[PDB]
């Protein structure tokens, strides 16, 4: 998209070291015991968002036996038979936390909040309507 | 005759007694040598260059009375003032196999706190050059409760390692 591709790095935690002393003054930590320090804020360094996305090369083609296929689907339907589903209109939906990130090209321009804001009960039904088409 | 001990039985499988060169004592040396209480030497037969007998180490009972060293036990008063230095202990052992059987080698650690180290099973194997500590198969003792450390016969470790780890673990246990 621009002419130059980021780089992106994640920092390392931060020490709480009023705890630290606190926790060895009561003995802990000793050595060879079983309780210990095995979970850290470990740091990236470059590329480290590419270097995960690669991780899909795992993803091949796969060609299923239709028909077992075809009589598991049944019986994974009937271990769903105790709800009930269907269309809501825009007025009926629960969103927590309207205060987090819209995705891209939208998070140039504010959080959910202002997209669920902005457009009426009206413009949300006419979108419904529209990806049903 | 005689009184013996435990104490350094050599627990060897082997059936031969020993050349009276390279011999440690007297009672090991073979009985061609012994003509009474004393060795003769035969050159018919010769020396072994090459043999590995697995050495006990199992009653060693100190009580020895010099000056300038502290003996090793100390009575009930004497303990008793000095708590806040007391440390469990216990160890689980196992059996010699198919080198030599007769004697008892540790394999487990415990201790008051709530460490649990677990060694590899070595002894004190001679030669004909010198003693040696080194690697000796072993097996589990055979009663059923002792079956829960079958596993135990595959993890280490050499105890170059294990007796660092035990004098750290103290060291960080009564520092203060
Ligand atoms: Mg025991």
């Amino acid at each position: 998209l621009t002419n130059n591709v980021a780089f992106q790095t994640v920092k390392p935690g931060n020490f709480n070291k009023d705890f630290y002393d606190f926790a060895v003054s009561k003995g802990f930590f000793k050595e060879g015991s079983s309780v210990e320090l095995k979970h850290f804020f470990f740091a990236q360094d470059g590329n480290a968002a590419i270097s995960d996305y690669d991780y899909y090369r795992y993803n091949l083609p796969t060609m299923c036996d239709i028909r077992q296929l075809l009589f598991v689907v049944e019986v994974v339907d009937k271990y769903f038979d105790c709800y009930d589903g269907g269309c809501i209109n825009a007025n009926q939906v629960i969103v927590n936390n309207l205060d987090k990130s819209a995705g891209f090209p939208f998070n140039k321009w504010g959080k959910a909040r202002l997209y669920y804001d902005s457009m009426s009960y009206e413009d949300q039904d006419a979108l419904f309507a529209y990806t049903k088409r | 005759a005689e009184n013996v001990t435990g104490l350094f039985k050599d627990c060897s499988k082997v059936i031969t007694g020993l050349h009276p060169t390279q011999a440690p004592t007297h009672l090991s040396v073979d009985t061609k040598f012994k003509t009474e209480g004393l060795c003769v030497d035969i050159p018919g037969i010769p020396k072994d260059m090459t043999y590995r007998r697995l050495i006990s180490m199992m009653g060693f009972k100190m009580n020895y009375q010099v000056n300038g060293y502290p003996n090793m036990f100390i009575t009930r008063e004497e303990a008793i003032r000095h708590v806040r230095a007391w440390i469990g202990f216990d160890v689980e052992g196992c059996h010699a196999t198919r080198e030599a059987v007769g004697t008892n080698l540790p394999l487990q650690l415990g201790f008051s706190t709530g460490v649990n180290l677990v060694a590899v099973p070595t002894g004190y194997v001679d030669t004909p050059n010198n003693t040696d500590f080194s690697r000796v198969s072993a097996k589990p003792p055979p009663g059923d409760q002792f079956k829960h450390l079958i596993p135990l016969m595959y993890k280490g470790l050499p105890w170059n390692v294990v007796r660092i780890k035990i004098v750290q673990m103290l060291s960080d246990t009564l520092k203060n």
